[PDB]
């Protein structure tokens, strides 16, 4: 067993015939992500106000799920290269190149504050004087 | 530090300082930092020794350099920011005689104290016997003298 | 209660909304006669665990055995002492120092750090 003289060896392969790019989608554990309840998802480049340079939009379950923004890694490595290693039924290891690292973070749902009504103005008057009623009058 | 002293990275040009109180490591390699050379001492005994001196006397005909002396890793360059964290000892004398003395962990030594003076401050003999502003006045006047 | 007590009620300056991940603020429940904490940007709410919402000054959190990491024991510039006994480990030799802060409080008193990997223990004398 493991507590004894256990030795194990696996073959490692790095295929070149792959055509699909491999990317990382990272979450905070503090965000308590639950893939088990992701029934459906969308993933599209999203910068409609401004393809390969674009950040991501991740949309789970549509109107009844969470939505995230995907941001590009702060730079390529300058010494090492991150590789993805997968186990194969034959009993080998299989290694895959990372093309890119994207960071995904919480967007919120239908909250809509909108400081365009007169809230920048109201702030001028604000003495931490109100808080609830302004969110309601919208 | 072992890498720097090995001369794998440039010495008077990669200064490296640690602030152990804040758990931080800061490194610098920009231009314009003022630094000076110092004799490294290790454990409790000076690292420069007699064979190196025998090479310097031989240098009068045999090929040798100050650069060789630095490549031996007996001398280092130290900038003012690092100089804040070292434990620098005035003379081999003190670092050896040190038995009942207060310190015991010197990390560099001066090659000599008289190197603290400028170039004009160097003409004057026994500047340490003179009231200090008398000595500032000579540094001005030497530059006026003719010869 | 008793004179020989302490005032560390657990100032919980952090309790963010479980949903939008923002800070909770106090608010009254007159109906239930209980303080509650609510996020302003959403309806989520939860009861408090303490009756406190704010404190100020202690004046003397003399702050003697915190922040200062054991690893300061390595610094060659600090004075090694021949004075013995880590009150934890049966080994002499400790680095010591003082204040090292601007809220110097007037604490001239010395702080001693054990230097052998067995304690990292930090006392005062
Ligand atoms: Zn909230
Ligand atoms: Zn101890």
């Amino acid at each position: 067993g493991p507590s004894s003289q256990n030795v194990t060896e696996y073959v490692v392969r790095v295929p070149k015939n792959t055509t699909k790019k491999y990317n990382i989608m990272a979450f905070n554990a503090a965000d308590k992500v639950n893939f088990a309840t992701w029934n459906q998802a969308r993933l599209e480049r999203d910068l409609s106000n401004k393809p390969e340079d674009q950040p991501w939009l991740l949309r789970v379950n549509g109107k009844s799920g969470r939505k995230f923004k995907g941001i590009k890694k702060g730079g390529v490595t300058e010494n090492t290269s991150y590789y993805i290693f997968t186990q194969c039924p034959d009993g080998a290891f299989e290694a895959f190149p990372v093309h890119n690292w994207y960071n995904f973070t919480p967007l919120a749902r239908h909250r809509t504050l909108t400081a365009e009504e007169a809230e920048e103005e109201w702030e001028r008057r604000n003495k931490v004087l109100n808080h609830f009623s302004i969110m309601q009058q919208r | 530090r072992k890498l720097r002293r090995q001369m794998d990275i440039i010495v008077s040009e990669v200064s490296m300082i640690r602030d152990i109180r804040e758990r931080e490591i800061r490194i610098y390699t920009d231009a314009g930092r003022i630094c000076r050379p110092l004799l490294i001492v290790e454990k409790q005994k000076l690292l420069l020794k007699k064979r190196h001196i025998d090479q310097l006397k031989e240098r009068e005909y045999n090929n040798y350099s100050w650069q060789d002396l630095v490549a031996s890793g007996v001398v280092e360059y130290i900038d003012t920011l690092e100089e804040e964290t070292v434990m620098l000892a005035m003379t081999p004398d003190d670092l050896q005689e040190k038995e009942v003395a207060y310190c015991s962990t010197y990390t560099h030594c001066e090659i000599h104290p008289s190197m603290i003076l400028g170039v004009c401050a160097s003409i004057i003999p026994f500047p340490d016997h003179n009231q200090s502003p008398r000595n500032t006045y000579q540094s001005a006047m030497g530059k006026q003298a003719m010869g | 209660m008793e004179p020989d007590g302490t005032y560390e009620p657990g100032f919980v300056g952090i309790r963010f909304c479980q949903e939008c991940n923002n800070m909770l603020y106090p608010k009254e429940d007159k109906e239930n006669r209980i303080l509650l904490y609510a996020c302003r940007n959403c309806d989520y709410q939860q009861e408090a665990d303490n009756s406190c919402i704010y404190v100020n000054k202690i004046t003397h959190e003399v702050d003697e055995l915190t922040q200062i990491i054991a690893d300061v024991s390595q610094d060659p510039t600090l004075p090694r002492t021949e004075d013995h006994p880590c009150q934890k480990c049966g080994h002499k030799e400790a680095v010591f120092f003082q204040s090292h802060s601007a809220r110097a409080e007037d604490a001239m008193r010395l702080y001693y750090v054990c230097t052998a990997p067995h304690c990292g223990h930090r006392w005062t004398e």
